[PDB]
């Protein structure tokens, strides 16, 4: 079962969404500085690195203002998380290109 | 070049014969044997068909096309109905509805009505494998759309370029700011939108700069 699909399952549980609603993806390159909380972006680490970003959406995600995302550096997994109604990023995973800083991937089962 | 507007064909056909372009084409042709590729062939160049190359007044540089079924159709930030607008486009609609009097969310994400008016919606990469974001990155499209940007830089005056995100910003970092308007801010993606995009007022600024430049403004509402 793909990561994508596990994050969907967790998000549909956490937020009471439709289990089978089709999710789409938006994929955007951006420097990490423009994308990650201050405390996670540091020189020699993420700062000034281009990330590949995936942001998931559907009708009910739109309606709830929930935007799950997965972040990559090259092909290295950098983050799994969601943005919420208030625009707080919440993370189930975050890795700074050196080591994990946050690991709660176990919630994805 | 099939499905490629003739007014554009006229001025850009110098590329079709360069080795990178011939390779690019062969790549995408091979790709279409093994994979569904978006946009389907007739829509790879929708941006050359919605308006004449001389009617172009506003340029918005995008990245790659949306990579699911019935999404991309040849215009950056645009999806075909009934597919929901992407989160970037939802934020563009938000800024609009504060920026532009009586702008209503049009309930869809087809930006064809902007295109027809001479808003050029130009992705940097013009194809993608279905379900694989970035899969046609760095195979020639970037040079092709760089050329489109250069042709525009050199063959027009007073365009308004909207550069959202550092990527589009590097792509536009050679536009002559003496002859062209360049407005820059964060990418409207939910991930970066609060770093400049909300409150950029680019749609009204463009309209003021177009009016100022002796040209007719964009009807941003001519979606609905
Ligand atoms: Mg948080
Ligand atoms: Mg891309």
């Amino acid at each position: 079962m793909t990561l994508e699909l596990q994050l969907k399952h967790y998000i549909t549980n956490l937020f009471n969404l439709p289990k089978d609603e089709k999710w789409e993806c938006e994929s955007i390159e951006e420097i990490a500085d423009d994308i990650l909380p201050d405390q996670y972006v540091r020189l020699g680490a993420l700062s000034n690195k281009i990330l590949q970003t995936y942001t998931y959406y559907s009708d009910t995600l739109h309606e709830s203002n929930i935007y799950p995302f997965i972040l990559y550096y090259q092909k290295q997994l950098i983050a799994i998380g969601y943005i919420d109604e208030n625009h707080d990023m919440d993370f189930l995973y975050l890795h700074n290109t050196i080591m994990p800083l946050l690991d709660q991937r176990y919630l994805l089962t | 070049m099939e499905f490629f507007g003739e007014s554009w064909k006229k001025h850009l056909s110098g590329e079709f014969g360069k080795p990178y372009f011939i390779k690019l084409m062969g790549f995408v042709a091979e790709e279409r044997k093994h994979y569904t590729v978006y946009p389907p062939p007739h829509q790879v160049f929708t941006w050359t068909q919605m308006c004449d190359i001389k009617d172009v007044k506003v340029v918005i540089l995008g990245q790659d096309p949306y990579h699911g079924p019935n999404q991309a159709h040849g215009l950056c930030f645009s999806v075909q109905r009934p597919v929901p607008p992407p989160p970037s486009l939802e934020n563009i609609y938000k800024e609009l509805s504060t920026d532009i009097e009586d702008f209503v969310h049009p309930g869809h994400g087809d930006l064809s009505g902007w295109a027809k008016q001479g808003v050029l919606l130009l992705n940097a990469v013009l194809t993608v494998r279905a379900h694989q974001a970035n899969s046609h990155k760095e195979r020639g499209w970037e040079q092709f759309t760089d050329a489109v940007v250069s042709w525009l830089n050199q063959n027009s005056n007073g365009l308004v370029f909207l550069l959202w995100g550092s990527y589009a910003q590097k792509k536009g970092s050679a536009i002559d700011r003496k002859r062209h308007h360049v407005l820059q801010t964060a990418h409207p993606s939910p991930l970066s939108v609060y770093r400049g995009f909300f409150g950029c007022r680019h749609f009204s600024k463009t309209n003021e700069l177009l009016q100022k430049s002796g040209k007719k403004p964009i009807d941003w509402k001519e979606l609905l």
